[PDB]
């Protein structure tokens, strides 16, 4: 029934300040409690923060308590997640959601995307998009290589291509730095007549590259 | 505080199989919430109260348990089932915990991985690196084998691998392995192979290329 | 006549033992939380005189005898 849009995360350094922001879809906002929920890469779920209908309860996580404070605005229906004193073990991706209440139970909901938060020294490098260039059918590419922080969104043909899309988990290399590969398997009649395009998206570093994979000899 | 102890965390279960994952809690709880979470997508309530289905969560779901011992069941494994199912303790006061998790997999026919080679672009060259990519498409399972090869020479220390979640409509796998040369090295050689070992071929298979051809 | 209590809650200021005769676990639905609290019954010669409480939509509570009788137990909503 609401739908919830997070925001305001991207790189920041240890002991520095963040301010998170999540934006509901309303104006059933002021109807739900709302929390804050994060994930660690390639880890589990940790409960951080909870806030009432009308600010009355609030409640914070051991790890997160004293460091942390979550507000509520029923007006412009956002709430917020005010960060301090950051440490390496706060980089997590922070969603959203809203606590439904019935009188026998109540759970977590409409849960959104999320937005990423990386608390690291390392500062922003945008990635290099270089074309993997291509049996009935052919596979090509884009290699995403050398950004930092995480996360980087890859499309093709502006969403209109999904069927055979294979976008490869990043693996940080040994320099400290992301890489990832996107492949998509095509009919090899298709080459040369129909465009490939991949659209590239990394906002720590404001980076936007749409990159034509063309074939030649 | 609640401690919730989650079992298995993993387990692999053929088309129709029936299944059971357990959530046990430190302490006597009153009722149990469970979420489903696939690749790249947000957790969604699958079950709550203890046994109440979410909208859109197919009856082949079930939820029960008492006390400290709970458990989410499926009556029918499927392929739009495969994800890492959470469950969360919400009966008392904060804080509010989560289980480690249980991925769940489905149990596939063996399938051969289609196997591809990309040399290093142009682009790239011009910016002055070189990365040789290895494509194992659509494969089951997992299990496999990559090893470089430039001018018969074992590549060792200079490959990264990455490993996409089972696909939900045809539950396989797909791998990419990504050698990397400073440019330099990679205009030093001339056959750059791709050796690719797994149980759905007879034997071993390489893609390879010369450079500049 | 006197047992100890585990304290979590608004009557809990900020310490987690309590101690009376009788200890409770508490649920009230408030502003779109289910809130919980746990903490202590005591008689006084007026007032409330009863830890039980008769149910209410929205609220329950369940009391104890025994030293940390209400860790185990969570009143839950019919």
């Amino acid at each position: 029934e609401v739908q919830l849009v997070e925001s305001g995360g991207g790189l920041v350094q240890p002991g520095r300040s963040l301010k998170l922001s999540c934006l509901a879809s309303g104006s059933t906002f002021s109807n739900y409690g709302m929390k804050w929920i994060r994930q660690a890469p390639g880890k589990g779920l940790e409960w951080v923060a909870s806030i009432s209908r009308s600010s009355t309860y609030i409640y914070y996580a051991d790890t997160v308590k004293g460091r942390f404070t979550i507000s509520r605005d029923n007006a412009r229906n956002t709430l917020y997640l005010q960060m301090t004193s950051l440490r390496s073990e706060d980089t997590a991706l922070y969603y959203c959601a809203a606590a439904i209440s019935t009188p026998f139970y109540w759970y977590f909901d409409f849960w959104g995307p999320g937005t990423v938060v990386t608390v690291s020294s390392a500062s922003t490098k945008g990635p290099s998009v270089f074309p993997l260039a291509p049996g009935g059918t052919a596979a090509l590419g884009c290699l995403v290589k050398d950004y930092f922080p995480e996360p980087v969104t890859v499309s093709w043909n502006s969403g209109a291509l999904t069927s055979g899309v294979h976008t490869f988990p990043a693996v940080l290399q040994s320099s400290g730095l992301y890489s990832l590969s996107s492949v998509v398997t095509v009919p090899s009649s298709s080459l040369g007549t129909q465009t490939y395009i991949c659209n590239v998206n990394h906002k720590p570093s404001n980076t936007k590259v749409d990159k034509r994979v063309e074939p030649k000899s | 505080e609640i401690v919730l102890t989650q079992s298995p965390t993993t387990m692999a279960a053929s088309p129709g199989e029936k299944v059971t994952l357990n959530c046990l809690a430190s302490s006597s709880v009153s009722y149990m919430t469970w979420y489903q979470q696939k690749s790249g997508a947000s957790p969604k309530l699958w079950i709550y109260g203890t046994s109440n289905l979410a909208s859109g969560v197919p009856n082949r779901f079930s939820g029960s348990g008492s006390g400290t011992s709970y458990s989410l069941a499926i009556s029918s494994m499927e392929a739009e089932d495969v994800a890492t199912y959470y469950c969360l303790h919400l009966t008392s006061y904060p804080p509010y915990t989560f289980g480690a998790g249980t991925k769940l997999e489905l149990k596939r026919a063996v399938a051969a991985p289609s196997v591809f080679i990309f040399p290093p672009s142009d682009e790239q060259l011009k910016s002055g690196t070189a990365s040789v990519v290895c494509l194992l498409n659509n494969f089951y399972p997992r299990e496999a084998k990559v090893q470089w090869k430039v001018d018969n020479a074992l590549q060792s220390g200079n490959s990264q691998e990455s490993v996409t979640e089972q696909d939900s409509k045809d539950s396989t796998y797909s791998l990419s392995s990504t050698l990397t040369l400073s440019k330099a090295d990679y205009e030093k050689h001339k056959v750059y192979a791709c050796e690719v070992t797994h149980q759905g071929l007879s034997s071993p298979v390489t893609k390879s290329f010369n450079r500049g051809e | 006549k006197l047992y100890m209590c585990v304290c979590e809650g608004l009557s809990c200021g900020n310490e987690d033992h309590c101690e009376g005769q009788q200890c409770f676990s508490s649920l009230s639905i408030n502003d779109g939380f289910h809130v919980y609290q746990k903490g202590c019954f005591q008689v006084y010669e007026q007032g409330k005189m009863t830890c039980k409480t008769p149910p209410s939509p929205g609220q329950a509570v369940e009391c104890c005898q025994g030293d940390w009788c209400n860790r185990n137990i969570t009143a839950q909503l019919p």
